[PDB]
C-alpha cells in the first residue's frame, strides 16, 4: 500500500509514522539551539538570524523561562515552542499549587513529553514542530534534557539541535571527553557562545544574535537567569578568539 | 478529539456489509469452537492453542462464566470476546439482577450481548467484533439453551453447533451423532470425538477447555444455610476430568 | 457529534446536493395546485396493485383547520416538514391567539429547508412543497411552491413532481389570470385534467381536495373524480 | 375560592364555572370564562393559581389540537383525561408545579356515553357522577347525593345545577358573580345564556 | 469533498468563498445608488413562469425604518442575515435608545459570512450578496456592498449579481456627486432594462428608497410605472 | 486502501494497523527476558546508549509502577512513558477504591483491555509497544505477564521479546525441559538474576558489560532495579562460574 | 451568614442648568461610626461629556462606574468612536443595572 | 484529519437516490420472503427461514415472526439485530402511549414512529440505515384490521396483501392473481403457503422452513397465535403442501 | 505538494505546512503598510485599496487601546477577529492589573492564537498580516505578526504587495528615523516616503492614505481623508 505520511498517528509498514519525522524535518530547518549542563547547573544558548537590521537588538528573545527554575530553548517552529512553553508553565502551576515545591526537572520533562506523545497519538492533531532543549536545578541537582517530536526525551550531558546540530553535537562529545571532571558555570556559558559561533557556519548567510541563559546553584542561586551586561560581552569576546 | 462519528461499517453496491462479512472471515479463522445441548445439561468445547509452552495454560481461559447458570466460549479474536465478556457480566446486574433480583435467562443475555454487537456494527468510529459466540445456559423457566452470536448482532438458537476454522466438518459430525435422548456424558463425549478432528497436536487436557452448563453444584456455593439457593450449574472441567475421559475413547 | 458539511459549493458555484435533491422531487409523484375565485384545489398522483386505499396515507396532509400541504419527493421527508409545520401552527396559535397565515407556514417549512441545506452534517430534503389555504378572516386563495433550497413563492397554479414540465405548460395554456375559475367544479375540472396529461391510468391515480374559505376543506371521493374524467373524455371524443 | 361543577346526567355532561376573577380586595372580572375546549366533544373548566390556570388549559388544548390534526381522529374523553392526568402528576415533581384543578366533560362516542373527569394539581383523577373542586364540594356533593338520579335528563340536570349554585350563593362567604353553564352532549358543546 | 471548507488555495483565497461569489453572480440583478437626496435600491423580479405572483418575489426588505436591503443569489440564505440584522437593530435601539450606525449594522451582518467550518457553526459560506443603504447622522447617507466572505466595501453606487460587471462599467460613467433622488432612480431602472433578459415593466422590476424624511419605502407598482414611462420618454428625446 | 490506515477489518480479516504496531515494538532494537524463582522475579533488558552526550542513568525502559509491580517495555520510548504512567495510575486508583494493592494479571488484564479499546476505536492508533509486568502477587507467588497491542494478555513461566525472542525462548524452553521445572530453583534473587543474565549471552552470542544491561528484580512486596555496580557483581560472579 | 452588601455612607447631588450640569458628592467614605478615608472622591468623568456617580456600596458603585467606563469604551470601539448621547447613556445604564435585577447594585445612581 | 475515512452514507445521488438505502434495500432482497395477508376477519403472517439446519432449535427460535404487543406483530426482512433494534424502540413506544393516553395504540402511529426513525437514520448523523423491512399486521377499533410495510427510506404504506423479502416480484404477482377482498382467514392462509411455496429457492416448502402467525377475533377480543412446529406441520399438511 | 495542502494537520514531506504558506500569500496579495518607529513615537501608514471610483477605500489601521494600534494587511475579518482579542486582553489588564498591555506581551498573545489554529483539525490558519505600534513603560515599539505566529520587534517593516521596496528604503534610512525624537511630523513624512516608495503606477490621494500614530504624550490617534494632506 501507499498513502501512509497523509495522516497522522497512521502506522506504516515498516513501524514507523511519517508524519513525526515530517515534523523533525521542518524543526531540523531551524536555527541552532544547545544546552550544556555543568557541574553546579545548565547553560542555554541559541542563534537568532538577523535577517534585517531592522530587527530591534536584545529584543525578540528565544529563551523562554518556566516557574523561576526552569530554562527552555527550542529549534524549529517557534509558535508551537511557545505552545509548549505555555503547556510546561500550566503544569508546573499545577504541581506547585498541590504539592507545594517547584516541580522537579525529570517531573516537567515527563509532562512535556506526555503532551507531546499525545500530539503524536490521533489524525485530527498535529506533530509539535520543535526539538526542545531545557532544563535546570532540582532537589537532586542539575539536569539538562532534549525533547523530540516523536515525545521522545532524554537527559544529557549536552544536547543541540537546528541546521548546526551537527557541528554543535561535535563540539558538545568534545567538551564531554576533555573535561570528565566537569566545566563551572561561566565556563560553561563561554563555551555555548563558542559552540554557536561555530555552529553558525551552516547558516552563514545572514548574521546573528547570541543569546545565553544559565541556572546555575552557585552564581544564580539556583534560578533561571539571563546572561546578560558583561558576562555576555566576556561570552562573545572568547568565541570570536577561538574562531580567529 | 473523536471525530469518528460516523459508521465504518456501510452497505455495499452489492447489499453486503463488508466489516460483518470481514469480521465473519476473521471468525472462520479462529480455533474451532463447539457446543452440544444434551437433555440433561449443555457442554462447550474448544482447543487452548497455546503460542508459546512458555505461556502458562490457565491464564488462557476460553470459556468464561457469565453467570452461575450461564457459560460462553467464543471463535475469533480474543480480546474482542475478553471485553464482550466483561461487558456480558455487568449488563446481567445493571440490567436485570438488579431489577429483578435473579439472574437473566439464557434468551436475554445473549440478546443483551446481539445489542451490544449490533451497536459495535453500526456507531459512529467502531469495527465490529471479530468474534463468533457460543453461549449456554440454563434458566429454571426454558430450560437448557445453547446460542450462537455472530459480528452481525444476530443470534440462532442450536441443538448443537460449531464455529471456526474446520466447524462445517464438525458440524457434520454433530449431524450425524445429534439425538434428541443425548445425555450430558454421552454430549460431552461426542463434543471430545468432534474436537479430536479438529486438532492436530496434542488432545489432552491441557490443550482442550470444556466447560458444562448441567446440574446444581451446591459444594461450589462456598455458603450453606439457605436450602432454596441451589448451587451454580456452570462448571470448567478439570485437566484430570477431560483425560480420565479421553483415556476411555 | 457528526457535523461534516455535506452540502457545499461547487467550482462552477453549485450546491450539488440542493440540485440532488431536486432531481429526488423530480422522481416523486406528481402534485398540482391551482387556484380558484373562491377555493383551491390540490390534485396528486397515487403512482401505478394490491393496496388498501382506506389506510394509507394521502399526499396531501392538513396541517391546521384552515391550510393543508402536499408534497413530491420522499415521502419521510415529508412527514417530517409536516409535523413541524402542525407543531408550529399550534405553537403560533398558541402564542399569537390567531391561526398561522398560509405565507408564514411557508415561510417557515422554507427556512427549515434552507437550514437543512445550511447545517452541518445534515442533507436536504428531497421534498418540494405545494401549501394551499386561506387566511383566517380573508376570502383570497393563497397558494405557495417550497423548493429543496428554502426559496418559497406565491403561484396562481404550479405543479411539482414527475412530468411537471408537461403539466405546467398545459397549465400556463389553460389558466387565465383575467378569469380565474369560477366555481368549484371549473377548478377541478382543470386540475383534474391536468393531471391526466401526465397519468394516463385513469382516475384511480389521482386524488383531489379542495379547500374553502372559513376552513372547508373536502377530499374527492374516487366517485366524484370518476364524474370528472367521465365529463372531460366525453368532451374529449369531439374531433 | 373557585366555583368548579360538574354533573354528568345520561346524555350529556354540565359545568358550571364562577366568573369572578379576584385580586386582592377588587374584583377585576365578573364575566370570565373558565373554560377551554379541548376537541368538540370535549371540554376542560379549571380553577386555581392565577396565570396557571390559563397557561395550563391552553397548553393541553394546543396538545390536544395538534393531535386531532396530526391523526385526522378525536380522541376520547377518557384518553384525553388520562393525558392530562399525566401532564399534573408530571408538574408536582417539578421546579414550579402547576397548581391547577380539572374539570373534564365529554361525550365519548364510540360507546355514546357521557363522562366527567375530576383531577386535582396533583394528578388525582375520578371518574365521577357529580364533581366539584373546592370548598363548593364540601356544599354541593352531599346535595346531589340527595337529589342525583342517573337516569336525569340535560334539563333536569340544569335544575339540579341551580339548585347547587343558589345554595353556594346562599352559604359561601364570597361573591362568585354567577356561573357560566355549558353543556357537551353528542351534538358538541354549547353555552347557556342565562343562568 | 476532497478538502475542507476552510481550506486555503494556492493563490490565498477560500474555495468556497470564491465558489459563492460564483453562485450569487447567477443570481439576480440588484442595483443601489446614494445621492445626497436618499439612497436608491432596484432589483429584478426573473420570473421563471407567467403564473409566479411577481408580488411574492421579495428581494428588498427593511432591515430597520432607516435602513433597507437588496439580496441577490441563493436569495434563500439571505433569511437568516436579515432577521439577524432586523435582530441587532432593535436591540441596539433597546439597549441605547438610538438608531444603529448603517456601518455599525453591516460589520454585525458580516460577523456571521466567515463564521462557518467543521460551538457549532453553519457548514457553507453564504450564497447571498447584499446591498444595505441607510441613513445616521454621522455619515448622512450610505450604501454598503456585503460578500458572504465577511468583507463589506462602501460604493457610492454598487451593482451586484448577472451582468453587474458591465452594468458597474455605466454605473461609473453616469453617476457624478451631485446626482438626485430621481436621477439615481432613472438610472437604476436604465441599468435594470440594459441588464435584464426581458421587457423592464413594473413586474418585473422593483424599487425602493431610503431617505431622511420618510425613511425606507418600497415604490409601489404604481409609482415603478410611472417612473418607467418617465425614462422611455426620456430615452426617446436623444439621438 | 483506506482499510491499512485505521483499526477497521481488511478482506481478509485482519488490522493491519495492529501489525503495524507490533512491527514498530522492535523499534529499539533491543531484547528483553522475565523469569521467575522460588520467591522472587527477575526482568534482563538490554541498555543501548548510542550518543556519548547521554545521560546514562535516564536511559530506561523499565519503570516501577508501584510498589509491587514493575514492568519492562518493549518499543518506542513515548508509547512506554504513557503505558508507564497508565499503569501506574491504574494501581493508584485500584488501591484507592478497592483497598489492596493491585495484582500484576489484574493490571496485565487492564492494560490489554485498553488497547483492545484502541484496536476497535479508529480515533486512536494502538500503542507500539509491548508491556511486561512483573511481581510477586500475595496469592499467586512470581507472575509475568504480557500484553500485546492487540489486546492480548498471557502469563508466563518466562518470557522474552524483541527481535532475537525466538532464540532466547528457545533457550527457556530447553532449559525448562532439561530441569522438569517451571521456574528457577533458587533461593536467592541475585543467583536468579546471574542465570537470566547468562541465558541472554547464551542465547545472543554477545557479551555484555555493565552498562548494557537493564536488572529489574521483584520480591515479597518490593520491585526494584539493580544499579551498575551490582549488575557489575552480578557479572563478575557470571564470570566466576564454569 | 455573609451578608454580600454594606453601607459606605456618602451623599451625591446632580442639578441641571440651561448649558450646564454640575454633580457633586461627599468625599467621605465610611463604615458604621467609623470613617474610612477623608478623601475618596465618588463623582467620576466617564468621557464624552458624561459624569457619573453610584452612591452607597462602594464596591457596587465602583464595579459600575467601572462598567459603564468600559462600555463607552466599547461604545467607540463598535461605532467608531461615536460619542455617547446622555440618554444612550441612560438606557445602557438602566441595562447594566437590570442585569442584576435579582443581586443588584446597592447605589443610587446619578449622571 | 477524519473526513477522509467518511463514506457520508446520508448524501444524495445525482439521480435523486440515497445510495445507502438502495443498497440496503438489495441486501433486503437477499432475505428469507415474507407475505402478510388482510383477509376479510383476520390477517395472517408468513415468512421462510434463511438459516435452516437440522441442529437448529426451531421451538425456541425466532427470527422472521415479532410481537410488538398484545395486537399488532412484525415480519421482518434483513438484519435481526437492527430489526430487534427497531422492534424494542417500537415496543417501548407502544407502551408510552399506553401510559399516556391510557389506550391501545393504533397501528398507523406505531408504524409512523419506527418509520421516521429510519428516516432520521437517513438524514443525518452519518451512520448507515437499518437494513430491515417491516410487515406489520394489527388492529384497533379505528381503522379495524390493517397491513403495513416500512422499508429501510422510511416510508410506510398501507397494503391488503403483500410481501417482502427475496422474489417478491413473483409472489406479489401470485398475490394479485389469487387475492379477493372476500375472502376469510383459512383462504389468505392457503394463498400465503401456496406464494411460498411457489416462490421458494429451497427444494420443498417444510415446517422447519417456515414461522406463521395469525391475528384474528377467534370471544369478542382479538387474539394472536404465532405458530408452532406442529402447528404449522398441521396447517400444511392440511394445505396439501406436505403429507404425513 | 499536491497531497499535503489539505489542510494544517499535514506537515510535507520537507516539512512545510502549505495552509500557513497559503495565508502567507493571501498577505503578500493584500494592499501595503509600512510601519517605522524613533525612541519617542511610532507611525503606521496605510494604502488603503478601493474596487473601483464608486468604492471606498477600505481602512487598514484599527486601534486597541490609548496606546497601542495595528495595521492590517490581507484577510479584513480575520484582522477584525484579531484586533478584537487585542483589545479584550488591553481591556483586561487595565480592569484586573490598573496596568497598560505591554506590546511584547501582546505580540505573544497574538501569536500564541495564531498558534492555537495552525495545530488543530477543522478552521483555517488566519489571513492576514499585523503591524502594531504601542507606547508603553519601555517606550515605542513596532511589532510585525505573522500567520505562521512570529512576532518580530522592529524599528521599520513593511507588509503586503510591493514591501521590499519600502523594508529596503528603511534599511537605508534606519539611521535617520530612529533618531526623529520629538518631532512626529517628520516621523510620519518619511513613512509616507517609504510607503511612496512601494508604488508601482499608484499614487496618494487624499483618499486612500491613512495615518496613525502613538508616543509620549501622544494617545494611538488615526488620521484619514483631509488631515493626511499635510503629509501628501
Amino acid at each position: 500500500g501507499t498513502g501512509y505520511d497523509l495522516s497522522n498517528s497512521v502506522f506504516s509498514p515498516d513501524g514507523r509514522n511519517f508524519q513525526v519525522e515530517y515534523a523533525v524535518k521542518a524543526v531540523e530547518n531551524g536555527t541552532t539551539s544547545i544546552g550544556i549542563k555543568c557541574n553546579d547547573g545548565v547553560v542555554f544558548a541559541v542563534e537568532k538570524l538577523i535577517t534585517s537590521k531592522l530587527l530591534v537588538p536584545q529584543k525578540n528573545v528565544k529563551i523562554q523561562v518556566v516557574d523561576r527554575h526552569i530554562g527552555c530553548v527550542y529549534s524549529g517552529l517557534i509558535p508551537d515552542g511557545r505552545h509548549l512553553v505555555n503547556r510546561g508553565r500550566e503544569e508546573a502551576a499545577s504541581f506547585k499549587k498541590l504539592y507545594k515545591t517547584p516541580i522537579p526537572i525529570p517531573a516537567f520533562a515527563d509532562r512535556l513529553g506526555q503532551y507531546v506523545q499525545a500530539h503524536t497519538l490521533y489524525n485530527s492533531v498535529r506533530p509539535f514542530g520543535v526539538s526542545t532543549i531545557f532544563g535546570g536545578v532540582d532537589k537532586n541537582g542539575a539536569h539538562l534534557y532534549m525533547l523530540e517530536p516523536s515525545g521522545s526525551y532524554w537527559g544529557y550531558k549536552g544536547a543541540a539541535t537546528g541546521k548546526g546540530r551537527q557541528s554543535a553535537k561535535a563540539e558538545l562529545e568534545k567538551l564531554v571527553d576533555h573535561h570528565p571532571e566537569g566545566l563551572s558555570a561561566r565556563e560553561a556559558v563561554k563555551q555555548a557562545a563558542k559552540i554557536i559561533y561555530l555552529a553558525h557556519e551552516d547558516n552563514k548567510e545572514k548574521d546573528f544574535e547570541l543569546e545565553i541563559s544559565w541556572c546555575s546553584l552557585s552564581e544564580t542561586n539556583g534560578l533561571h537567569k539571563f546572561v546578560k551586561g558583561d558576562l555576555l560581552q566576556e561570552a562573545i569576546d572568547f568565541a570570536q578568539k577561538e574562531i580567529n | 478529539t473523536d471525530r469518528y462519528s460516523f459508521s465504518l461499517t456501510t452497505f455495499s453496491p452489492s447489499g453486503k456489509l463488508g466489516q460483518i462479512d470481514y469480521a465473519l472471515t476473521a471468525v472462520k479463522q479462529g480455533v474451532t469452537s463447539l457446543g452440544i445441548k444434551a437433555t440433561n445439561g449443555v457442554v462447550i468445547a474448544t482447543e487452548k492453542k497455546s503460542s508459546s509452552p512458555l505461556a502458562m495454560s490457565e491464564t488462557l481461559s476460553k470459556v468464561s462464566l457469565l453467570t452461575p447458570d450461564i457459560g460462553a466460549v467464543y471463535s475469533g479474536m480474543g480480546p474482542d470476546y475478553r471485553v464482550l465478556v466483561d461487558k456480558s457480566r455487568k449488563v446481567a446486574h445493571t440490567s436485570y439482577k438488579r431489577i429483578y433480583g435473579e439472574y437473566p435467562p439464557t434468551k436475554l443475555l445473549v440478546s443483551e450481548v446481539a445489542k451490544i454487537m449490533q451497536e459495535a456494527t453500526q456507531s459512529g468510529g467502531v469495527r465490529p467484533f471479530g468474534v463468533s459466540l457460543l453461549i449456554a445456559g440454563h434458566d429454571e423457566f426454558n430450560g437448557f439453551s445453547l446460542y450462537q452470536v455472530d459480528p452481525s448482532g444476530s443470534y440462532f438458537p442450536w441443538k448443537a453447533t460449531a464455529i471456526g476454522k474446520g466447524s462445517v466438518a464438525a458440524k457434520t459430525f454433530l449431524e450425524k451423532r445429534w439425538n434428541d435422548e443425548l445425555e450430558l456424558e454421552d454430549a460431552i463425549h461426542i463434543a471430545l470425538l468432534t474436537l479430536k478432528e479438529s486438532v492436530e497436536g496434542e488432545f489432552n487436557g491441557d490443550t482442550i477447555e470444556l466447560a458444562i452448563i448441567g446440574d446444581e453444584n451446591p459444594d461450589l456455593l462456598g455458603y450453606t444455610g439457605i436450602p432454596t439457593d441451589k448451587g451454580p450449574r456452570f462448571r470448567k472441567l478439570t485437566s484430570q476430568e477431560i483425560n480420565d475421559r479421553l483415556e476411555a475413547l | 457529534g457528526y457535523d461534516r458539511a455535506l452540502s457545499i459549493f461547487s467550482p462552477d458555484g453549485h450546491i450539488f446536493q440542493v440540485e440532488y435533491a431536486l432531481e429526488a422531487v423530480k422522481r416523486g409523484t406528481c402534485a398540482v395546485g391551482v387556484k380558484g375565485k373562491n377555493c383551491v384545489v390540490l390534485g396528486c398522483e397515487r403512482r401505478s396493485k394490491l393496496q388498501d386505499t382506506r389506510i394509507t396515507p394521502s399526499k396531501v396532509s392538513k396541517i391546521d383547520s384552515h391550510v393543508v400541504l402536499s408534497f413530491s419527493g420522499l415521502n419521510a421527508d415529508s412527514r417530517i416538514l409536516i409535523e413541524k409545520a402542525r407543531v408550529e401552527a399550534q405553537s403560533h396559535r398558541l402564542t399569537l391567539e390567531d391561526p398561522v397565515t398560509v405565507e408564514y407556514l411557508t415561510r417557515y417549512v422554507a427556512g427549515v429547508q434552507q437550514r437543512y441545506t445550511q447545517s452541518g452534517g445534515v442533507r436536504p430534503f428531497g421534498v418540494s412543497t405545494l401549501i394551499a389555504g386561506f387566511d383566517p378572516r380573508d376570502d383570497e386563495p393563497k397558494l405557495y411552491q417550497t423548493e429543496p433550497s428554502g426559496i418559497y413563492s406565491s403561484w396562481s397554479a404550479q405543479t411539482i413532481g414527475r412530468n411537471s414540465k408537461t403539466v405546467r405548460e398545459f397549465l400556463e395554456k389553460n389558466y387565465d389570470r383575467k378569469e380565474p375559475p369560477a366555481t368549484v367544479e371549473e377548478c377541478v375540472k382543470l386540475t383534474v385534467r391536468s393531471l391526466l396529461e401526465v397519468v394516463q391510468t385513469g382516475a384511480k391515480n389521482i386524488e383531489i381536495t379542495v379547500v374553502k374559505p372559513d376552513s372547508d376543506i373536502v377530499a374527492l371521493s374516487s366517485e366524484e373524480i370518476n364524474q370528472y374524467v367521465t365529463q372531460i373524455e366525453q368532451e374529449k371524443q369531439e374531433q | 375560592m373557585d366555583i368548579i361543577l360538574g354533573i354528568r346526567v345520561q346524555d350529556s355532561v354540565i359545568l358550571a364555572s364562577s366568573k369572578a376573577v379576584t385580586r386582592g380586595i377588587s374584583v377585576l372580572k365578573d364575566s370570565d370564562d373558565k373554560t377551554r375546549q379541548l376537541s368538540p366533544h370535549t371540554l376542560m373548566s379549571f380553577a386555581g393559581e392565577a396565570g396557571d390556570t390559563v397557561q395550563f388549559a391552553e397548553y393541553i388544548q394546543a396538545n390536544i389540537q395538534l393531535y386531532s390534526i396530526r391523526e385526522d381522529y378525536e380522541l376520547s374523553p377518557q384518553a384525553v383525561s388520562s393525558f392530562v392526568r399525566q401532564e399534573l402528576a408530571k408538574s408536582i415533581r417539578s421546579r414550579r408545579p402547576y397548581q391547577v384543578n380539572v374539570l373534564i366533560g365529554g361525550y365519548d362516542k364510540k360507546k355514546n356515553k357521557p363522562e366527567l373527569y375530576q383531577i386535582d394539581y396533583l394528578g388525582t383523577k375520578v371518574e365521577l357522577p357529580y364533581g366539584a373542586h373546592g370548598y363548593s364540594g364540601f356544599y354541593t356533593f352531599s346535595l346531589l347525593d340527595h337529589h342525583y338520579r342517573p337516569d336525569m335528563t340535560t334539563e333536569e340536570g340544569l335544575d339540579l345545577l341551580k339548585l347547587c349554585v343558589q345554595e353556594l350563593e346562599k352559604r359561601m362567604p364570597m361573591d362568585f358573580k354567577g356561573v357560566i353553564v355549558k353543556i357537551v352532549d353528542k351534538d358538541g358543546i354549547r353555552q347557556v345564556d342565562d343562568f | 469533498y476532497d478538502r475542507g471548507v476552510s481550506t486555503f488555495s494556492p493563490e490565498g483565497r477560500l474555495f468556497q468563498v470564491e465558489y459563492s461569489l460564483e453562485a450569487i453572480k447567477l443570481g439576480s440583478t440588484a442595483i443601489g445608488i446614494a445621492t445626497k437626496e436618499g439612497v436608491v435600491l432596484g432589483v429584478e423580479k426573473r420570473a421563471t413562469s407567467p403564473l409566479l405572483e411577481s408580488d411574492s418575489i421579495e428581494k428588498i426588505v427593511e432591515i430597520d425604518r432607516h435602513i433597507g436591503c437588496a439580496m441577490s443569489g441563493l436569495t434563500a440564505d439571505a433569511r437568516s442575515m436579515i432577521e439577524h440584522a432586523r435582530t441587532a437593530a432593535v436591540t441596539h435601539n433597546l439597549y441605547y435608545d438610538e438608531d444603529i450606525n448603517v456601518e455599525s449594522l453591516t460589520q454585525s451582518v458580516c460577523d456571521l459570512a466567515l463564521r462557518f467550518g467543521e460551538e457549532r457553526l453553519m457548514s457553507r459560506p453564504f450564497g447571498v450578496a447584499l446591498l444595505i443603504a441607510g441613513h445616521d447622522a454621522d455619515d448622512g447617507y450610505q450604501l454598503f456592498h456585503a460578500e458572504p466572505s465577511g468583507t463589506f466595501y462602501r460604493y457610492n453606487a454598487k451593482a451586484i449579481g448577472s451582468g453587474s460587471e458591465g452594468a458597474q462599467a455605466e454605473l461609473l460613467n453616469e453617476w457624478h456627486s451631485s446626482l438626485t433622488l430621481k436621477e439615481a432612480e432613472l438610472l437604476v431602472l436604465k441599468i435594470l432594462k440594459q441588464v435584464m433578459e426581458e421587457k423592464l415593466d413594473e413586474n418585473n422590476a422593483q424599487l425602493s428608497c431610503i431617505t431622511k424624511q420618510d425613511g425606507f419605502k418600497i415604490y409601489d407598482n404604481e409609482k415603478t410605472a410611472e417612473l418607467i414611462k418617465e425614462l422611455k420618454e426620456k430615452e426617446a428625446a436623444e439621438s | 486502501g483506506y482499510d491499512r490506515h485505521i483499526t477497521i477489518f481488511s478482506p481478509e480479516g485482519r488490522l493491519y494497523q495492529v501489525e503495524y504496531a507490533f512491527k514498530a515494538t522492535n523499534q529499539t532494537n533491543i531484547n528483553s527476558l522475565a523469569v521467575r524463582g522460588k520467591d522472587c522475579t527477575v526482568v534482563i533488558s538490554q541498555k543501548k546508549v548510542p550518543d556519548k552526550l547521554l545521560d546514562p542513568t535516564t536511559v530506561s525502559y523499565i519503570f516501577c509502577i508501584s510498589r509491587t509491580i514493575g514492568m519492562v517495555v518493549n518499543g518506542p520510548i513515548p508509547d512506554a512513558r504513557n503505558a508507564a504512567l497508565r499503569a501506574k495510575a491504574e494501581a493508584a486508583e485500584f488501591r484507592y477504591k478497592y483497598g489492596y494493592d493491585m495484582p500484576c494479571d489484574v493490571l496485565a488484564k487492564r492494560m490489554a483491555n485498553l488497547s483492545q479499546i484502541y484496536t476497535q476505536r479508529a480515533y486512536m492508533r494502538p500503542l507500539g509497544v509491548i508491556l511486561t509486568f512483573v511481581s510477586v502477587d500475595e496469592e499467586l507467588g512470581p507472575s509475568i505477564y504480557k500484553t500485546d497491542p492487540a489486546g492480548y494478555y498471557v502469563g508466563y513461566k518466562a518470557t522474552a521479546t524483541g527481535p532475537k525472542q525466538q532464540e532466547i525462548t528457545t533457550n527457556l524452553e530447553n532449559h525448562f525441559k532439561k530441569s522438569k521445572i517451571d521456574h528457577i530453583n533458587e533461593e536467592s534473587w541475585e543467583k536468579v538474576v546471574e542465570f537470566a543474565i547468562t541465558h541472554m549471552i547464551d542465547a545472543l552470542g554477545t557479551e555484555f558489560s555493565k552498562n548494557d544491561l537493564e536488572v529489574g528484580v521483584a520480591t515479597k512486596d518490593k520491585f526494584f532495579t539493580l544499579s551498575a555496580e551490582n549488575i557489575e557483581e552480578r557479572l563478575v560472579a557470571i564470570a566466576e562460574q564454569d | 451568614q455573609f451578608n454580600p452588601y454594606g453601607d459606605n455612607g456618602g451623599t451625591i447631588l446632580g442639578i441641571a442648568g440651561e448649558d450646564f450640569a454640575v454633580l457633586a458628592g461627599d468625599t467621605r467614605n465610611i463604615t458604621d461610626y467609623s470613617i474610612n478615608s477623608r478623601y475618596e472622591p465618588k463623582v467620576f468623568d466617564c468621557g464624552d461629556n458624561i459624569v457619573m456617580s453610584a452612591n452607597g456600596f462602594a464596591a457596587d458603585g465602583d464595579a459600575l462606574v467601572k462598567r459603564f467606563k468600559n462600555s463607552v469604551k466599547w461604545y467607540h470601539f463598535d461605532h467608531n468612536d461615536k460619542k455617547l448621547s446622555i440618554n444612550s447613556a441612560a438606557r445602557n445604564i438602566q441595562h447594566l443595572l437590570y442585569g442584576k435585577r435579582f443581586f443588584p447594585y446597592y447605589v443610587h445612581t446619578i449622571i | 484529519g477524519s473526513r477522509r475515512y467518511d463514506s457520508r452514507t446520508t448524501i444524495f445521488s445525482p439521480e435523486g437516490r440515497l445510495y445507502q438505502v438502495e443498497y440496503a434495500l438489495e441486501s433486503i432482497s437477499h432475505a428469507g420472503t415474507a407475505i402478510g395477508i388482510m383477509a376479510s376477519d383476520g390477517i395472517v403472517l408468513a415468512a421462510e427461514r434463511k438459516v435452516t439446519s437440522t441442529l437448529l432449535e426451531q421451538d425456541t427460535s425466532t427470527e422472521k415472526l415479532y410481537k410488538l404487543n398484545d395486537k399488532i406483530a412484525v415480519a421482518v426482512a434483513g438484519l435481526t439485530a437492527d430489526a430487534e433494534i427497531l422492534i424494542n424502540t417500537a415496543r417501548i413506544h407502544a407502551q408510552n402511549y399506553l401510559k399516556t393516553y391510557n389506550e391501545d395504540i393504533p397501528v398507523e402511529i406505531l408504524v409512523r414512529r419506527l418509520s421516521d426513525i429510519k428516516q432520521g437514520y437517513t438524514q443525518h448523523g452519518g451512520l448507515r440505515p437499518f437494513g430491515v423491512s417491516f410487515i406489520y399486521a394489527g388492529y384497533d377499533d379505528r381503522y379495524g384490521y390493517q397491513l403495513y410495510t416500512s422499508n429501510p427510506s422510511g416510508n410506510y404504506t398501507g397494503w391488503k396483501a403483500i410481501s417482502v423479502g427475496a422474489n417478491t416480484s413473483a409472489a406479489q404477482t401470485l398475490l394479485q392473481m389469487d387475492y379477493k377482498d372476500d375472502m376469510k382467514v383459512d383462504d389468505a392462509i392457503e394463498l400465503a403457503l401456496k406464494t411460498l411455496s411457489k416462490t421458494t429457492d429451497s427444494s420443498a416448502l417444510t415446517y422447519d422452513r417456515l414461522e406463521f402467525a395469525t391475528i384474528r377475533k377467534g370471544d369478542g377480543e382479538v387474539y394472536q397465535k404465532i405458530f408452532k412446529p406442529q402447528e404449522i406441520k398441521d396447517i400444511l399438511v392440511k394445505t396439501g403442501i406436505t403429507k404425513k | 505538494r499536491n497531497n499535503y495542502d489539505g489542510d494544517t494537520v499535514t506537515f510535507s514531506p520537507t516539512g512545510r505546512l502549505f495552509q500557513v504558506e497559503y495565508a502567507l500569500e493571501a498577505i503578500k496579495q493584500g494592499s501595503v503598510t509600512v510601519g517605522l518607529r524613533s525612541n519617542t513615537h511610532a507611525v503606521l501608514v496605510a494604502l488603503k485599496r478601493n474596487a473601483d471610483e464608486l468604492s471606498s477605500y477600505q481602512k487598514k489601521i484599527i486601534k486597541c487601546d490609548e496606546h497601542m494600534g495595528l495595521s492590517l494587511a490581507g484577510l479584513a475579518p480575520d484582522a477584525r477577529v484579531l484586533s478584537n482579542y487585542l483589545r479584550q486582553q488591553c481591556n483586561y489588564s487595565s480592569l484586573v492589573f490598573n496596568r497598560k498591555l505591554a506590546v511584547e506581551r501582546a505580540g505573544h498573545l497574538l501569536c500564541d492564537k495564531a498558534q492555537k489554529n495552525t495545530q488543530s483539525y477543522g478552521g483555517r490558519p488566519y489571513g492576514v498580516g499585523l503591524l502594531i505600534i504601542g507606547y508603553d513603560k519601555s517606550g515605542a515599539h513596532l511589532l510585525e505578526f505573522q500567520p505562521s505566529g512570529n512576532v518580530t520587534e522592529l524599528y521599520g517593516t513593511a507588509i503586503g504587495a510591493r514591501s521590499q521596496g519600502a523594508k529596503t528604503y528603511l534599511e537605508r534610512t534606519l539611521d535617520t528615523f530612529i533618531k526623529i525624537d520629538g518631532n512626529p511630523d517628520e516621523l510620519i513624512k518619511a513613512g509616507v516616503e517609504a510607503i511612496s516608495q512601494s508604488l508601482r503606477d499608484e499614487s496618494l490621494t487624499v483618499d486612500n492614505l491613512s495615518i496613525a500614530i502613538v508616543g509620549k504624550d501622544t494617545p494611538f490617534t488615526i488620521y484619514d481623508g483631509e488631515a493626511v494632506a499635510k503629509y501628501i
